């Protein structure tokens, strides 16, 4: 039960050779896509993510993609990059210059075909393909408009496979890049309707963990990076070792998504803990629990206790007791009852996987469907009304032939999903 | 008179990998499947030939098929410690599971199965000379328990027309669940086998989960914990086919008394004593302790309140070292004390039986090893009480059409699910009508 | 017997037609919740090619 993955744009192409470099330690695979690890869990499912080869060498199912070489060139120098098949590489020379309609319909398109060649030759030799999962950012031109250009093409080629994205969503703290906001939301229209399941990674998010919480005065994209792929981790732990709870993309989906268009995920990781504070504080199970369902441990920028879960998917790493996490789970929603809707019973459901993240005893991630997420796309909303009132920096879209209408129309389908989340945080049993 | 078990889904294959480990152990089987205390080679009529076929070469092999739409939980069959006991062909797995949807169990996924599963059923009812019906194993939760034994249990209705079918279901508890939309699975399956289905055992992961928890001090009971006393109950209720003696009573004519009316075919099981070594260790349970337990609410199968319903029915199949003597004694003991009422239009008399073949257990264990166990199997109003609370689980997300778009995107429709949820109320109905007092 | 008989074969016989119109109906509409979704997936390829040749003005 394989899944293809595709990195887009420089954001996707840095936090996607995180996630491998992170995953190939967890599996005990190394640069040369050997195996030298310890334990049988590693191997059991390692084919969901790598091709077997010749040698005994583990490949990772992986597209690289840019429209410019540079990333990639990099990708290749970095720790891990000659684990990659080099056929799987596909990169044009222009660049897309932060321009959404350049990666979707101008200088992207004109690549899109090469890529397609390349998915479909990782597809054809998979047993059983669940689905693919994109990392991207929204705020670029690549990543954002090419990279959603893909999910449609994709998805017209497998339409019964599950989309999955990992998608960074953008934040004046990180990017001063004035077009963001418009990209976010050109971007944001085409995951609505395209994708089935979208992790929402918001770099807002990623630099107040970084500065508030582990004290970092400059957070680099390093920083950054190192929680995106500690989350990354997290949130697949349950598709790559042996467990009963959202085992593949489609279980996690029919557990997560009550309805189609509410498929943005809060992440959230525990423990996040200054090396100061950790003096004082012991990493137990009550800890975590604490702190996954705290608003600061969130990997997107929302505060949960200003709306509802519909569901949320908890999963703890490491050896512990499962009893003791049995309770835990009860007391926090005991505790929290009122944020949990009541027309769906049991909403959430607990894994324990036996590894745990490298460097800690213990750890925790969280997936929350929460409609809180609103917060998110009104935070991109205000920022693109701003601009798109005085019809600011348009002619950089209408020059590659797009029209006002598109971009009415992107915003519309925003407010309708943020509508559509509050229609369900007030709705009652 | 063969029986046949259809095991459907990681809960009916699981199950049923601990219900024929502990068969071949009660029955002198090894691994190999060879029997040294069969002397007929290659065939024969004993009773423990109900669930066991022969060949020359002196194998006995499981009148079995485990069918999964993913092939990981019965690889663990093909490549453990039974893979010699079954052929090839009654195991049988496709690549690509229902992802905890009823409508791919019974459509989208199930469909492309379902020939070459009742292929293999066929060449084993072939084998048999006068084949009394199936069992079939399943969870109600799960997308290929629910909906690809749905599709099959249609099927069998077509293909062996009144044949009868009985079901071991199991009935979903939080503690253990992996789908938020569990209910949704279980009135779809619900509705849909009723009409093919003679009588069906309730087995709720809440009741086995708590007297894990309870009774043999399991802190967190694994599927490993619940499926080894999941099959003492039901190797109870299969004795009466695979064992003989003059006092067992086959299980149809238990059924004849259990099942008063076609819809109304759902018993509740309760099962003593379930006693860890440490507590069984110089202590002796009487037929009349054994007995009494079993009108402990705890020690049901199914967590409802029979103290609040009405009894249309009760039997008891006891194991081991009883004598009728001592059961007559403990029932009467136990009309004088207990909280019994029967529907006016019933007998109030208990029906019996005895076999004496003694309680085994799987090494490595939790249960203690006893010298007599009971099963009851009552038919009470009370087991609507475990329909009442899935119903309402239904009407929650339903009202919103939570999740219903899985659905209907692999082809259904919201009518089956208003249907479905009718069906399940009239059957809620159903077992408040029988109860109401004849004018 | 011949009642026997009778309600025997119509319980056959009507559960194998439900049946043949339950996964006959389950076809036609998955089919269709298919081609619905194709069918916006190539309005989108179409509203491309429209930007590329607005643009070639
Ligand atoms: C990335 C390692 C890296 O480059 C820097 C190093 C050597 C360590 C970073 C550790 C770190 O970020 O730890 C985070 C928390 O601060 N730790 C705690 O809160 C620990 C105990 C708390 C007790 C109350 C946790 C994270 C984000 C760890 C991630 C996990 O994935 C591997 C990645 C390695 O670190
Ligand atoms: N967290 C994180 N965000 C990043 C990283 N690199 C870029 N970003 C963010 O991504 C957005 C910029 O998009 P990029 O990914 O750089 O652009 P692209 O997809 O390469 O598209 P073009 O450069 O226009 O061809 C901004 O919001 C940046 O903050 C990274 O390594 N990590
Ligand atoms: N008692 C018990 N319950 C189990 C076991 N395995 C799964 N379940 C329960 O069955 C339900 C889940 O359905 P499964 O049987 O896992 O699913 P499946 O039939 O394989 O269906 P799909 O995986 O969706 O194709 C939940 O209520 C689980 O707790 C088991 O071995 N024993
Ligand atoms: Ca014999
Ligand atoms: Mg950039
Ligand atoms: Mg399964």
């Amino acid at each position: 039960r394989e899944i293809v993955h595709i990195q887009a744009g420089q954001c996707g192409n840095q936090i996607g050779a995180k996630f491998w470099e992170v995953i190939s330690d967890e599996h005990g695979i190394d640069p040369t896509g050997s195996y030298h690890g310890d334990s049988d869990l590693q191997l059991e499912r390692i084919n969901v993510y790598y091709n077997e080869a010749t040698g005994n060498k583990y490949v990772p199912r992986a597209i690289l993609v840019d429209l410019e070489p540079g990333t990639m060139d990099s990708v290749r120098s970095g720790p891990f990059g000659q684990i990659f098949r080099p056929d799987n590489f596909v990169f044009g020379q222009s660049g897309a210059g932060n321009n959404w309609a350049k990666g979707h319909y101008t200088e992207g398109a004109e690549l899109v075909d090469s890529v397609l060649d390349v998915v479909r030759k990782e597809s054809e030799s998979c047993d059983c393909l669940q689905g693919f999962q994109l990392t991207h950012s929204l705020g670029g031109g690549t990543g954002s408009g090419m990279g959603t250009l893909l999910i449609s093409k994709i998805r017209e080629e497998y339409p019964d496979r599950i989309m999955n994205t990992f998608s960074v969503m953008p934040s004046p703290k990180v990017s001063d890049t004035v077009v963001e906001p418009y990209n976010a939301t050109l971007s944001v229209h085409q995951l609505v309707e395209n994708t089935d399941e979208t992790y929402c990674i918001d770099n807002e998010a990623l630099y107040d963990i970084c500065f508030r919480t582990l004290k970092l005065t400059t957070p680099t994209y390093g920083d950054l990076n190192h929680l995106v792929s500690a989350t990354m981790s997290g949130v697949t732990t349950c598709l790559r070792f042996p467990g009963q709870l959202n085992a593949d993309l489609r279980k996690l989906a029919v557990n997560m998504v009550p309805f189609p268009r509410l498929h943005f995920f809060m992440p959230g990781f525990a423990p996040l803990t200054s090396r100061g504070s950790q003096q004082y504080r012991a990493l137990t199970v009550p800890e975590l629990t604490q702190q996954m369902f705290d608003s600061k441990n969130m990997m997107a920028a929302c505060d949960p206790r200003h709306g509802r879960y519909l569901t949320v998917a908890a999963i703890f790493r490491g050896r512990m007791s499962m009893k003791e996490v049995d309770e835990q789970m009860l007391n926090v929603q005991n505790k929290n009852s009122s944020y949990f809707v009541e027309w769906i019973p049991n909403n959430v459901k607990t894994a324990v996987c036996d590894i745990p993240p490298r460097g800690l005893k213990m750890s925790a991630t969280f997936i929350g469907n929460s409609t809180a997420i609103q917060e998110l796309f009104k935070r991109i909303s205000e920022q693109f009304t701003a601009m798109f009132r005085r019809k600011a920096f348009l002619h950089w879209y209408t020059g590659e032939g797009m029209d006002e209408m598109e971009f009415t129309e992107a915003e519309s389908n925003m407010n309708d999903l943020v509508s559509e989340y509050q229609q369900y945080q007030d709705a009652t049993a | 008179r063969e029986c046949i078990s259809i095991h459907v889904g990681q809960a009916g294959v699981q199950i049923g990998n601990a219900c024929w480990e502990l068969y071949c152990l009660e029955h002198g089987i090894q691994p190999d499947g060879q029997m040294p205390s069969d002397k007929t080679i290659g065939g024969g009529d004993d009773s423990f030939n109900t669930f066991f076929s022969e060949t020359g070469a002196g194998k006995h092999v499981p009148r079995a098929v485990f069918v999964d739409l993913e092939p990981t939980v019965i690889d663990e069959v093909r490549t453990g410690t039974y893979r010699q006991l079954f052929h090839p062909e009654q195991l049988i797995t496709g690549k690509e599971d229902a992802a905890n949807n009823y409508a791919r169990g019974h459509y989208t996924i199930g469909k492309e199965i379902i020939d070459l599963v009742l292929d293999r059923i066929r060449k084993l009812a072939d084998q048999c000379t006068g084949l009394q019906g199936f069992l079939v194993f399943h969870s109600f939760g799960g997308g290929t328990g629910s909906g690809f034994t749905s599709l099959l249990m249609e099927r069998l209705s077509v293909d062996y027309g009144k044949k009868s079918k009985l079901e071991f279901s199991i009935y979903p508890a939080p503690q253990v669940s992996t789908a938020v939309v569990e209910p949704y699975n279980s009135i779809l399956t619900t509705h849909t086998t009723l009409e093919h289905s003679d009588c069906a055992f309730m087995v709720d992961n809440e009741a086995i989960y708590d007297i894990c928890r309870r009774n043999l001090d399991i802190e967190r009971p694994t599927y490993t914990n619940l499926n080894r006393l999941i099959s003492q109950i039901v190797s109870s209720i299969t004795a009466s086919l695979r064992f003989d003696g003059a006092l067992n009573v086959d299980l149809t004519e238990f059924q004849t008394n259990l099942v008063p009316y076609p819809r109304i075919h759902f018993p509740l099981a309760t099962y003593a004593p379930v006693i860890s070594a440490e507590k069984a260790y110089h202590e002796q349970l009487s037929v009349a302790e054994i007995t009494n337990a079993c009108f402990e609410p705890a020690n049901q199968m199914v967590k409802c309140d029979p103290r609040h319903g009405k009894y249309m029915a009760c039997c008891l199949l006891y194991r081991g070292d009883v004598v009728p003597k001592d059961v007559n004694a403990a029932i009467a003991t136990i009309k004088t004390k207990r909280s019994i009422q029967f529907v006016d239009w019933c007998p109030t008399g208990f029906k019996v039986g005895i076999n004496y073949q003694p309680p085994t257990v799987v090494p490595g264990g939790d249960l203690a090893k006893v010298q007599r166990a009971v099963c009851m199997l009552s038919n009470t109003t009370a087991i609507a009480e475990a329909w009442a609370r899935l119903d309402h689980k239904f009407d929650l997300m339903y009202a919103k059409r939570a999740f219903v778009h899985w659905y209907v995107g692999e082809g259904m429709e919201e009518g089956e699910f208003s249907e479905a949820r009718e069906d399940m109320a009239a059957l809620e109905k159903d077992y408040e009508e029988v109860g109401v007092d004849s004018v | 017997i011949q009642k026997a008989i009778e309600e025997n074969n119509n319980f056959i016989k009507m559960a194998k037609e439900k049946l043949a119109q339950k996964m006959e109906s389950n076809k036609e509409n998955r089919e269709a919740h298919l081609a619905a979704m194709l069918e916006r997936l190539q309005e989108k390829d179409k509203h491309a090619e429209e930007v590329r040749k607005n643009k070639e003005l």
